């Protein structure tokens, strides 16, 4: 819920624009677009190419990345420099696997072999790394590191920053949807905005695009609805911008049925991965059982996905699941016991390990911290409660929804090049447009380190791509203002219509961001697999989701807005719309559950690798207003065995 | 969520730009020119992620934990230096937790961002290397992976 | 959430007491509380004696009743006035079916003897009743008629201020604790409020006081958490008032474990009565299945309970949440093939038919209409989606949470006498004290002209107790002080505290009552059986429960209020959080389930007739701040068999 | 939630009292002195019971449904008299349905309510029946309810 303190009201026609012409435009100054802006800035030189970046908040700490983070997820360490060393072939399998089969060995391997190189840079650029009285990176648990990163943003910023320096970094724009070419209409132009801290229109002319938004949050009621809304496990910051202008231009998704549900301490959401990897904290459910143990038998189904090392994260939820469903709860997190066992009885090391612990969410969750501390939990003392929070849908972390991308030459197969024009690393289905981090698709298990690289990445491929296709996109003036229009309409219909009310927020005529926002989160909540049917589904449920998306999609035509910050609040809420749709369709359209734990489809129960070993990637035609399906089997790029 | 503490704001006295207003990833803090003091203007859209109270003149801003879940008492501060950060954490029963973490190795401001690589050249931007490759990656070459027979 | 327009604080000693002596004192006036005043008025001529009636709004509308309803759920019929005649033994084995064998008889067989004559007291007061050609009451199901009830409140409003007089009506005065008598610990001896129009403190003091404040709506969250937390399927208006001020005195509670979970059209919570009795109805889940059928197999382990007809209600929801927990979801109301059905391919019927379909809800629960007409559902072409809603605790209805009260003198048994002091019809353990309508357990199904009739009865029997007893009781000057402190308290404290934060609604040193009653819905949805967990819960969950319900308990010590309105928000937060303690202890105190649809005891699944066909009664100890706990066995006190 | 129209609301100025404030069962509407119009101060408290709107000037309040499930568009109105209710009910696509029921037989504010009833005596007062009784329920008799043996 949202109660301006006073109106900041503009019409478009008052609105004065800014245009702005560069040459590669990084829209989301996270850590996948620091990494695009970083090497953009290397390569741009080879042509006196402009690179510019566009963020709505502040690059110093925008992002997943704000309260900074305790460890580095992907580190391979293919020389010995951590505690642990790794194959690539070994990390491709781990992937694939965690995947249920399904994944882009070509864009996974292609990460992998250079994500090291970017945390050797991080560690350059004085991110402080756990190490051993050895010197050794300390290993949380076989790929990644511990870090002291509180101020792992700010870093990554400063090195941005230095990189494409700061006169070519926008931030406070709010980047709302794409400009295509009045040339080509599978070829995208530059990108519309406006400023949350002043009335200005942005319009951003570039040759390249490169959408690294983050993923979306808040589609889905979480578990807590009042002031804890605002408590999302994964980045609150992100609301699927990237893929509603994305996919609004024609560039196909993939895997947009994959969300994530993390498994986390109750409530503050916590991290559990130096818990369960680095303290060895067990998980046991009400009765002490730990459920790892008892409910392994029923994955000997998922053969052979149900034996590989570590298991797959779904079906880890999918046992948290079945305790779920039979009554089991609570499901503790005994850090008492864990703490104990590995202090063995020496006071000064558990001071030490105790002290590692609370590191462990001071550095990236606080609020876990600050709830233990409101609820006199002491980890040495009592375990703590855990559970599963709502669907997330990402591409960086353990999901893989986003844009189908182009590889890398060397390892990109025939068959998953057919569906791009132009074969350009990490290059969508749309000509010059470009998708990293949460907004590439499957490819998952970037995480922080493997974010920034995929943005790097693309970032050379696009300015190669300039330099070699030479384009000269020419945007569509009439468009143009169309979008202008479109983007303070909410603020034109609250003036029009205000009036028929004595109360703002309860209007005939309108909606408000927040609530149409509800509206959405209940919809996805209680027919898109959210909480509320704890993860289940099936295809009725799905359709009728489809039809109240429907009727609040009209309704978004009436939305309002009193000031800036509820008018980005209203475009966040149009991109999340678009972005649950999709969600809806693809899970609507694979007819199968290959990822229990994550949700599941009543009505076919199965995996299904005889028919639905494949990518399912869509293609949304906002001219004909038709959303088209095509199935790409999956083949097994990289070598390895289970 | 994040609330302002008003008898220790000054809605930024009179440096160049308001802190908190500045940080925020969500853009919810701001200022009521009225009072000159700051706030949250949207509570339930704050993801405590302490970026406004870190970069705040110490004390100015504080959070308290959401409703929905936290009894009252609770609370983390922040103690960010240059090199370290330090913490508090205060228990609703009165206890009193303290620590510090590094945060940073090298002087803020100091990154030099393609420090020691060659230059960039049209033949190299035809391969599979990323600046500083392969040498940043530690390996005696550019990283080879089996491809699938 | 709430956002005062403008402050209206007080401090207790600026607040003026107005002191008002009366004999009987009614706390409500709703159905039941209209009911008890009607029947004092009449009798009180025998001694002169005063009644006073007490409303926290106005009694013109208050209540569960404010939209009106579209039948009396409760009409014997023992002459035929109706279309169907009835007995009174079959109806208290009707209502100890329902409960699974748990009723007391001599209360139930008590009003319903007496019930019939409201209900014709009722239409002579001018309700119109639906009648058939050939003039009887038109029967919805066995035991209920259809009325044109828009206006049942006002008219029940009229006859009872007609009878006690204008002048000992009080309106818009919120009664938040009961004074007893200083000379003995268990006698009643009056109540404080105050207005929430004015700043006035009120001091009742009364000879017999009569608890009719509904039951308990909002202690679990609900399927909708934005602006349609309001849309409670039982009245938002009742917040479990009678519950605490009764507990916090020492009247002893029975089965407040017994909560209802009403099955209704889905999020405007519509009624199903008519659909399922009058109109023939069809429920059926997503794939056509009717679940009453495909389901029956499940209730033949209940003896003989699953074999009744009907069929027990806990136990129609029981095969609803077998198809729930199957993902077998939406389940619909095919009210389209119910009217085609009953049309028999007459159009004048149809339209008849149809008139009457929108009336059900016009009459009653507007909000489903206004559901079907935003949705675009025409009930003739389409079916409508339905579910069970969030728990509600109340003694009326279909559930049986409640005062532990005294029956009759030719029917209570000497077994269901052993608690009571004093031997009243529907006196509590507390002398002076009464309970009735919501307030009354262990004798639910009484509805609208049951409430109104078990208030006529404990309102003779006040008079008789005044009479034959003549109480004299004195209240606590001392008390009374520290209760009018109590009362302001949240406002002073808000005025206390407010500066220590630039947002009056983020404060570390207090909470609102919208942000305690958020905590509250989440506490009991999570651990309580709420929808959360598809109403399952064990001694963990619940004991957990506890334990942050004392958080809570002891936060609400630093509750906040910005004016009148809030304050009474704050004390109707601070009522159901006692209540839903009551509730959680009781669910854990009883090792079985017995009502398997309402809730789940996954930890002792079974229903128990060898340990547990007995009636669980706790007292509340505010000295000694100390539960106890006690089983008094179901006897049969009507002659009935299966 | 209900809410106020503007045009139509005037502060219930020509009455001896305010018709919306007085009515409602949540204590939800109230007036903002400025303008001397009613609001609904806190909506997600509000049941859509309706009694607002039909103790009003017909025109001024009217019922938005709540957001969470509602799609904009829809309406219920209702035009109260002293026999019968008229309601219209508009569907969001523009469809409209028209009902008219019956609320009341008698005259308002006729009822006597111990009308034909004897005097309460102390020795009636000791028996179970209740004003009216045996006569009102229309049996000659007490009802009898046979106990089990
Ligand atoms: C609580 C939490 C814990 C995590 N823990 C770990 C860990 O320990 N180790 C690890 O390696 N990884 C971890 N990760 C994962 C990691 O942070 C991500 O994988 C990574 O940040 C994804 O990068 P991104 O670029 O795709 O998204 P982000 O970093 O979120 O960046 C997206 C940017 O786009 C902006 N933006 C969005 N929409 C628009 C728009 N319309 N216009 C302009 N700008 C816009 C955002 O404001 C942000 O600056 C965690 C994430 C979260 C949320
Ligand atoms: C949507 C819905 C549909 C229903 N449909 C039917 C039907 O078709 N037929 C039928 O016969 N029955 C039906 N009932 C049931 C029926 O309405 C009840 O059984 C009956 O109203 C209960 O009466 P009560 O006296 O216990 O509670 P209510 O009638 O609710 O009265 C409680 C009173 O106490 C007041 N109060 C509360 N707390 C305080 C306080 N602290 N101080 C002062 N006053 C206070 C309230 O403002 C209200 O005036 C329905 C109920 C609901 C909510
Ligand atoms: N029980 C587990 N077994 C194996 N790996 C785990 C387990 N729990 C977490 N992980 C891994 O540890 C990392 C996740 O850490 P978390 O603390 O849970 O939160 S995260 O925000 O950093 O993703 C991922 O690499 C994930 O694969
Ligand atoms: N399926 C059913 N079988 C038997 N009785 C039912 C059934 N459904 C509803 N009832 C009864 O009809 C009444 C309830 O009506 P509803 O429309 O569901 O809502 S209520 O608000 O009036 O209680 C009660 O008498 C209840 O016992
Ligand atoms: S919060 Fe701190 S940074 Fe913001 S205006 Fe107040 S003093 Fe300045
Ligand atoms: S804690 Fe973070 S999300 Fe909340 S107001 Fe501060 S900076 Fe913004
Ligand atoms: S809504 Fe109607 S009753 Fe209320 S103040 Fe306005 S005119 Fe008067
Ligand atoms: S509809 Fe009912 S609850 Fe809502 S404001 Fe009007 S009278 Fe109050």
């Amino acid at each position: 819920v949202y109660y301006p303190k006073k109106y900041e009201l503009y019409k478009a026609d008052e609105v004065p624009t800014e245009v702005v012409e560069t040459d590669i435009l990084i829209i989301g100054g996270g850590f996948s677009g620091c990494g695009a802006a970083y090497e953009a800035a290397y390569w741009a030189k080879l042509g006196g190419l402009k690179v510019t970046l566009v963020e709505k908040a502040a690059v110093e700490r925008s992002g997943a990345v704000a309260q900074g983070l305790s460890a580095i997820n992907t580190y391979i360490d293919l020389t010995g420099r951590s505690e642990r060393q790794n194959t690539l072939e070994d990390y491709v399998r781990y992937v694939t696997l965690d995947m249920m089969g399904l994944a882009r060995e070509d864009l996974v391997a292609d990460y992998a072999r250079h994500v090291d190189g970017t945390v050797h840079l991080f560690e350059k650029w004085g991110l402080p790394i756990w190490k051993t009285p050895d010197g050794k990176y300390v290993r949380e648990g076989q790929w990644q590191i511990m870090i002291h990163g509180e101020s792992y943003k700010p870093i990554i910023a400063e090195a941005a920053k230095m990189a494409v320096g700061e006169e070519n970094i926008y931030e406070r724009v709010f980047i709302f949807e794409l400009l295509k070419d009045k040339n080509d209409p599978n070829a995208v132009a530059g990108a519309v905005g406006f400023s949350v801290r002043e009335p200005k229109f942005y319009v951003f002319k570039a040759k390249a695009v490169i959408l690294a938004t983050g993923g979306a949050t808040l589609l889905f009621r979480p578990r807590s609805t009042g002031e804890a809304a605002g408590r999302t496990w994964y980045a609150i910051f992100d609301t699927g911008s990237g893929y509603y202008m994305g996919l609004k231009a024609g560039a196909m998704l993939t895997q947009f049925e994959h969300r994530f549900i993390p498994f986390r301490f109750k409530d503050g959401y916590g991290p559990v991965g130096a818990w369960f990897l680095f303290f060895k904290c067990k998980a046991k459910n009400a009765y002490g059982e730990e459920y790892i143990k008892t409910r392994a038998a029923e994955l000997e189904k998922y053969k052979p996905y149900g034996a590989a090392q570590p298991i797959p994260t779904p079906l880890r939820n999918h046992q948290v699941m079945l305790e779920i469903m039979d009554g089991n709860q609570p499901i503790y997190m005994h850090t008492e016991e864990a703490l104990a066992e590995l202090a063995g009885g020496d006071k000064k090391k558990l001071k030490h390990i105790y002290e590692e612990a609370f590191e462990d969410f001071l550095d990236m969750t606080v609020s876990q911290a600050l709830l233990w501390a409101c609820q006199n939990i002491d980890p040495q003392e009592q375990p703590s409660e855990a559970a599963p929070a709502e669907p997330y849908i990402m591409g960086s972390h353990s999901g893989e929804a986003g844009f189908w991308v182009c590889g890398p030459e060397d390892l990109m197969p025939e068959e998953y090049a057919k569906l791009f024009p132009l074969k350009y690393n990490r290059m969508t289905t749309v000509k010059g447009l470009f998708a990293i981090g949460d907004c590439a698709g499957a490819n998952p298990h970037k995480f922080s380190s493997g974010s920034f690289t995929e943005g790097r990445i693309a970032a050379k491929a696009a300015v190669r791509f300039i330099l070699e296709q030479k384009p000269n996109p020419e945007i569509d003036d009439a468009v143009v203002e169309e979008l202008k229009k479109k983007a303070y309409a909410p603020m034109e219909r609250f003036m029009q219509y205000k009036d028929l009310s004595t109360a703002d927020d309860v209007n005939p005529e309108y909606i408000l961001p927040w609530q149409g926002l509800v509206r959405l989160q209940k919809i996805m909540d209680e027919y898109a697999a959210g909480i509320a049917t704890i993860y289940k589904t099936n295809e009725k449920m799905l359709q009728r989701a489809l039809e109240l998306l429907a009727f609040l999609k009209e309704d978004l035509e009436k939305l309002a807005a009193r000031d800036l910050h509820e008018l980005m609040r209203a475009w966040e809420l149009v991109h999340r719309v678009w972005t649950a749709e999709a969600h809806v369709r693809h899970m609507l359209f694979r007819k199968e559950t290959r990822w229990p734990g994550y949700y599941y489809r009543t009505d076919y129960p199965e995996l299904n690798d005889e028919e639905w070993k494949c990518f399912v990637c869509s293609k949304y035609d906002a001219e004909k207003d038709e959303w088209t399906f095509e199935k790409v089997p999956y083949v097994q790029v990289i070598e390895w065995s289970f | 969520p994040s609330f302002v503490n008003p008898e220790k704001c000054d809605g930024c006295k009179a440096l160049e730009r308001t802190a908190c207003e500045y940080i925020c990833p969500n853009d919810l803090m701001t200022l009521d020119k009225e009072k000159m003091k700051a706030y949250n203007r949207e509570p339930d859209m704050c993801w405590e992620c302490y970026s406004c109270v870190k970069m705040c003149p110490q004390g100015a801003i504080d959070v308290r934990g959401y409703v929905d879940y936290s009894p009252l008492g609770g609370a983390c501060v922040p103690m960010r230096g240059t090199s370290d950060i330090m913490w508090t954490v205060k228990y609703r029963n009165g206890k009193v937790l303290r620590f510090k973490f590094a945060i940073r190795t090298t002087p803020w401001g100091s990154i030099q961002p393609f420090e020691g690589f060659p230059e960039p050249t049209e033949e190299a931007l035809k391969s599979e290397l990323l600046a500083g490759e392969p040498e940043i990656i530690g390996t005696s070459e550019f990283p080879q992976v089996k491809k699938k027979a």
